[PDB]
């Protein structure tokens, strides 16, 4: 009843990146 | 999405990435080069050096200042002046492009906005056959373009083929075909029925067909219906091309694919425009269709539909905005030439064509909607909506069969299934597990199927837990095939549907024991969960489906670490996390108002010294406990009639829910005012308001704005304002008592001499549960509180505990929602055993009566472990004798008791005439209604006079009307 | 701009060779795993947490037995999951553990024996 | 007449012919 | 019918409203009131008494 | 005190979709209706008040006009 959900468990998708940081990482937005 | 439930915002996320990564170029390359009348000055854009600049402001800033979260599009543009032969290149600022958050939401003028998905007919050729007035079959074939252009064909009574462009315009096939360069000789040779085509060749038509130019004039005469003989000219074709062929005959890549496959043509996929053979091929099948060769199209099949997502709409706006900018420069280029001035490429370009095109799209487009932020569930499901009435077999696993609208849009706004995905042709795809033969590599057995491929696979949803003296491969299961249901052996099965939540939307997938509820109550349950108010204290459900954690993660309501490390400091306002020589400060939302006046508030879920992985939870938002959606409370409930206070959907509750603060919620209301410049002067804010009592002004500060932390009531002035002077103060309306928690004040920095002043006052209300409030379970069991009783008046259990709510048991058999009975019993067992249950739906796939076995066994274990024999009665499991709090006598029959999860939610003239109450009717109608009618009739040169003839002396009196 | 989601590095046998022959200052923990082994899913999550706890005070690596089967057998791997705790002191001998050991037991080995 | 007059915002002009044409239970 | 005694109100010195925060206190003002609400007292006498936290 | 006085003997119309009832002041914030039954109209003239009391009250309309069946037969929990 007091469990904290572990969002990195096997039944969870990969963490959602921040959209701006994702665009900058893939070199489509320049600082 | 192959082995987990995908992120609920993935469709929005991928779509926006496609717009930035590929969508910008496709539109920026369609921008024509701009040349003047004299061809002296030419302007062009160097698209390969297009750039996007990160926003200067933050998302929280764009909300606080009511700005737009956006990025700056920069391109290099060259301007050659052949007068001086100097080519000048500068980095031009085209405008702003709104950016999307990871949650799939846009911030436009401070308003959270979501672009919903539209479903539309796909371009292609569709063969229909409608019955005429005489019952004679008539076969029709329609070509749909990428723009929705319809070039309809038909077979008439005389077998003459007509190109119906509109309800009144008809064009013969031969005229249209010849205007496109197809001579009369080839058409006969390449059609299966040349004798049919020759049979309709009138002498007048033959002479015009003989030349391409005359056929164009004949086509224009029929298409335009203009009396006279047009003269061939280049301008006529240009006008004809845009009105007809640019709108109706540009198939696109999707239409070309559908045209090719439907008509069995080997035409390259690169040809996006209509060909003469495609029109001719449509004529051939139409004849063969009438004579029994083939099948008619189903327009409601999803393989004939396509989905337009945020990528499609944002790309249209950019394309529309680039058409305006071209004419903006064309106007400005002419002006510089008329003044013989050298124009800097900049002065030729203004940002408004790109900025105002997107503010107008988000503000006015019906697919751009203000995000529903009532609770974490409403945020996540808004972006998954599909806007267009019957369920189709092609929907299974793609469009939820339950979640729809209530009213007149029913069946026209649906939800995407949990595992659904948008494919490479605007098609919805769903994953299935492939049963492959012995000899194949088959790395990944999970494959996504588009609706076209679904019909031709044998898809089973049963299991393989059945054996007789034969072999397992010969056991039979129900399967779907060719849009019907069969019963085939396992060895004939191609695919298996294995995901528990595959066929339903998010709202339906949050209902435990849904397979024991009638499907109509599951729809009403999805709506009610979207109306649930976040409570000041939150609590996990004892019984859930297991999808609650996914909703919490995808809603963005909690705080999740973007970096691994350790926690160093937590308070109410922030959490400090440091990892790999990098320290991060994460602010926490406090008492923030949402779109629907609900309260958002984050509480830390971690302590100092706790290690975190990237993507793990840090703080709990409102209606979220421990990373799970928590929309309600578990309360003690009995199902029995109680003196008519739970008649129909009325609900009787105990006072302990009131003074225990079980269902108390926070509600923040924002009151706003602005200053405007009237013709007599500018409006002023001041405490000194004439002719007002000082009692009302007691809450105002020296400038005339209510103090922070005050306790305002109805009528009390929040902002003192004077209109040049007449009082126009911001007064608290009726039913608005509360506490001022935030005052905001700023001037809009404009270019005028007066900057408007904007004041915002935020008032918090703590609302406990009341008579008249509405509550609901998750099984479509909705009720209205009618009576609040002291705890000693409530029925009480054999442990002495009074119940908290009493529901009418007569509501269950009529509504056929048995799932609430399973949930309440299992909730009681979990509370006594200190357990929570997360049960995927359709547990009967394991064995018969799986839910009954789970519930009864857990009830017995709770009874045995806690020594509470009333919890499991062998004589009548789930029910127990309870006592009347008023008298102490037991109620005669045993009563079902439990601990479910309950949420708190946000002709007359004829009847009077039938009674003969003539004077009541006259009062309820009152004449201005008739006097105004006379004047409107006078506008049409009609007079309506009312005359009274006296019954005494027969004198006529004209009434003053 | 985007932090990587996984800290534990996967190494070849040749790469692990040079890491052990070379000079080391922190304890070296080597995980043998296979994507088809059910318990390795549980072990993978524990070692990621151990990497967060020991940022630079330990080095956590993993080796797939599907790719380095011969290397695993020579290292006396008898089954999965198997962990090797290798000290930076070349004289001390390595510690091989078998089974899904608790996170606290890993910490005690690293702190007291590494 | 056919196609009616329309303004600049693509709206058909209306003529005069168009112009003329909570509860809670109490058991006691 | 059995009576009890508990804290009926609290006065704060330098607080704008009960939904603010104080520098140096982990909890918020609203959380303080809930903690005061759960304090169990006993008394046989009637009347509004006052007590102090300093 | 005055509101209770003037309300007594003054029926109101509630919208057999529309009927006439004698209102009584109740505690709370909700309108309370008997289990066998939002616009509220107060008749002003004495002619309208007579019609409400003598023609539209819920006890001279016990039979439905369709076939002459009773209207307020006990249902459900009753």
């Amino acid at each position: 009843p007091d469990a904290v959900m572990d969002f990195r468990g096997p039944d969870f998708h990969e963490p959602t990146p921040n959209m701006l940081s994702y665009l900058k990482e893939n070199c489509k937005v320049i600082s | 999405g192959t082995s987990t439930i995908p992120g609920f915002n993935q469709i929005q996320f991928e779509g926006f990435y496609r717009f930035i990564d590929q969508g910008l170029i496709e539109e920026l390359s369609k921008f024509p080069k701009i040349e003047d009348i004299d061809h002296e000055i030419e302007f062009q854009l160097f698209v390969e050096t297009y750039q996007l600049v990160e926003p200067l402001i933050k998302e929280r800033d764009a909300v606080y200042e009511s700005l737009t979260y956006s990025s700056e599009l920069y391109v290099s543009a060259g301007l050659i002046w052949k007068t001086n032969r100097n080519m000048q290149e500068q980095r031009i600022f085209i405008g702003n492009i709104p950016l999307m958050n990871s949650l799939g939401t846009f911030i436009v003028n401070g308003i959270y906005r979501v672009v919903i998905n539209q479903i539309l007919q796909s371009p292609g050729i569709y063969y229909q056959s409608e019955l005429d007035h005489n019952g004679i079959s008539v076969y029709t074939g329609t070509i749909i373009s990428d723009w929705g252009g319809r070039l309809e064909l038909e077979i008439d009574k005389k077998a003459r083929i007509w190109a119906r462009v509109s309800r009144k315009q008809k064009i013969s096939i031969l005229v249209l075909s010849s205007a496109m360069g197809s001579n009369l000789r080839e058409i006969l040779e390449n059609v299966c029925y040349p004798e049919i085509f020759l049979s309709f060749l009138t002498d007048k038509e033959k002479k015009k067909i003989g030349s391409k130019e005359n056929a164009i004039l004949e086509f224009y005469q029929q298409f335009s219906c203009v009396g006279g003989d047009p003269i061939f000219s280049e301008s006529l074709c240009k006008e004809l091309q845009k009105k007809f062929f640019h709108q109706r005959c540009e198939l696109g890549r999707i239409g070309r694919r559908n045209i090719n496959w439907r008509l069995n043509l080997n035409i390259p996929q690169n040809n996006i425009f209509l060909l003469p053979r495609d029109i001719l091929a449509a004529a051939d099948h139409l004849i063969g269709m009438k004579f029994g060769m083939g099948t008619l199209d189903d327009m409601n099949h999803l393989k004939n539909k396509r989905i337009r997502s945020v990528a499609d709409l944002l790309q249209d706006q950019l394309g529309l905005a680039l058409a305006r900018l071209e004419n903006v420069v064309k106007g400005t280029i002419g002006g510089a030439i008329r003044h013989k001035l050298i124009p800097t490429p900049q002065n030729l370009v203004t940002s408004t064509p790109l900025t105002t095109t997107y503010e107008s799209f988000f503000g006015l487009h019906p697919l751009s909607q203000v995000l529903d932020r009532t609770n974490p569930l409403t945020q996540i499901v808004h972006g998954r909506k599909l806007s267009y009435r019957d369920i189709h077999p092609s929907h299974y696993g793609r469009i939820c069969p339950i979640d729809t609208s209530e009213g007149i849009n029913v069946g026209l706004i649906g939800s995407l299934s949990i595992h659904a995905r948008i494919g490479d042709w605007g098609s919805l795809e769903s994953p299935f597990y492939e049963l492959v033969e012995k000899s194949k590599k088959a790395q990944i057995r999970m494959l996504f199927l588009s609706p076209s491929q679904d019909e031709y696979y044998m898809i089973a949803a049963g299991n393989s837990l059945a054996l007789n003296r034969g072999i397992q491969e010969e056991q039979v299961v129900p399967a779907r095939y060719r849009q019907e249901f069969l019963t085939i052996a396992w060895e004939e099965v191609h695919l298996r549907s294995i995901f528990p939540f595959q066929y339903f939307s998010i709202g339906a997938s949050l209902i435990p024991f849904i397979e024991h509820n009638d499907a109509n109550r599951a729809l009403m349950s999805s709506n009610m969960q979207r109306q649930a108010v976040p409570l000041s204290r939150s609590e996990k459900c004892i019984v859930g489906t297991g999808l609650e954690r996914q909703v919490a993660l995808d809603s963005g309501v909690p705080a999740i670490a973007e970096h691994e490390g350790k926690i160093l400091y937590t308070d109410t306002e922030k959490i400090i996390l440091s990892g790999n020589e990098n320290t991060l400060s994460i602010p926490l939302i406090m008492y923030q108002r949402s779109n629907k006046n609900t309260c958002m508030h984050q509480k830390p879920q971690v302590r100092r010294g706790k290690c975190i992985k990237k993507g793990q939870i840090l703080a709990d938002g409102a209606a979220t406990v421990g990373g799970e959606l928590a929309l309600g409370k578990n309360v003690l409930v009995a199902y029995m009639p109680w003196e008519g206070y739970n008649f129909e959907d009325a609900v009787l509750i105990s006072e302990c829910l009131v003074y225990g603060d079980i269902y108390t919620s926070f509600h923040i209301r924002k009151y706003e005012i602005q200053t405007h410049v009237t013709t007599q002067g500018p409006e002023r804010i001041t405490k000194e308001i004439p002719h007002l009592e000082g009692r009302l002004l007691r809450n105002l500060d020296k400038n005339g704005i209510v103090m922070l932390g005050s306790w305002v009531e109805t009528g009390d002035i929040l902002v003192g304002k004077l209109t040049p002077s007449k009082e126009t103060c911001l007064k608290l309306p009726i039913g608005g008592r509360g506490r001022v928690i935030d005052v905001r004040w700023v001037q809009k920095k404009g270019g005028s001499s007066y900057n408007p002043e904007i004041i915002r006052v935020y008032i918090s209300q703590k609302r406990e549960i009341k008579v008249g409030d509405k509550v609901a379970g998750r099984h479509g069991n909705k009720g209205i509180i009618s009576k609040i009783l002291p705890r000693q008046d409530m029925p009480y259990l054999q442990d002495g505990r009074p119940v908290d709510m009493v529901f009418n048991p007569l509501g269950v058999p009529s509504r056929m929602n048995v799932g609430q009975i399973f949930e309440c019993s299992l909730g009681l067992a979990g509370s006594l055993l200190d357990r929570h249950y997360r049960i995927a739906p359709f547990d009967e796939r394991y064995e018969q009566e799986a839910s009954r076995k789970l519930v009864f066994s857990e009830l017995y274990e709770a009874s045995k472990q806690t020594a509470n024999p009333w919890v499991f009665e062998p004589e009548y499991p789930g029910k127990s004798r309870i006592f009347d709090g008023r008298t102490g006598d037991p109620f005669e029959q045993p009563v079902i008791i439990g601990k479910p999860y309950i949420l708190k939610l946000i002709m007359e003239v004829w009847a009077l005439e039938g009674f003969g109450v003539a004077h009541i009717l006259q009062e309820m109608l009152t004449p201005e209604s008739f006097r105004l009618l006379v004047r409107e009739l006078r506008s049409l040169a009609l007079e309506l006079n009312h005359f009274l003839v006296s019954e005494k002396n027969f004198q006529i009196n004209r009434k003053e009307v | 701009f985007v932090r990587e989601d996984y800290l534990v590095r996967k190494l070849s046998a040749q790469e692990l060779q040079d890491l052990v022959k070379g000079e080391r200052k922190v304890p070296l923990i080597v995980d043998f795993y296979a994507t088809w082994c059910g318990p390795c899913i549980l072990m993978a999550q524990e070692l990621e947490m151990l990497a967060v706890e020991y940022e630079s005070n330990a080095m956590i690596v993993k080796v797939d037995t599907d790719d380095e089967y011969e290397f695993a057998r020579d290292m006396q791997v008898r089954g999965l999951p198997t962990l090797f705790f290798i000290s930076p002191d070349p004289s001390k001998d390595a510690i091989r553990t078998e089974g899904l050991i608790p996170l606290q037991m890993m910490r005690d080995i690293i702190d007291n024996d590494m | 007449r056919g196609q009616p007059m329309r303004d600049g915002h693509n709206k058909v002009y209306k003529s005069f012919s168009d112009v003329i044409e909570v509860i809670v239970v109490g058991p006691s | 019918e059995i009576e009890g005694t508990c804290i009926t109100r609290a006065k704060f010195e330098n607080i704008p409203h009960d939904y603010s925060n104080i520098v140096g206190i982990q909890e918020s003002v609203h959380e303080i009131l809930m903690n005061l609400n759960e304090i169990v007292l006993k008394s046989n006498l009637y009347g509004t008494r006052n007590a102090l936290i300093c | 005190e005055i509101l209770q006085e003037v309300m007594q003997g003054h029926p109101v119309l509630l919208n057999l979709g529309i009927q006439s009832f004698q209102p009584i002041l109740v505690e709370g914030r909700t309108i309370c209706l008997h289990p066998l039954v939002m616009a509220v109209h107060v008749p002003l003239s004495l002619e309208a008040q007579a019609e409400a009391r003598l023609l539209m009250f819920s006890h001279m309309n016990l039979l439905s006009p369709a076939i002459g069946d009773p209207i307020s037969v006990p249902t459900q929990d009753m």
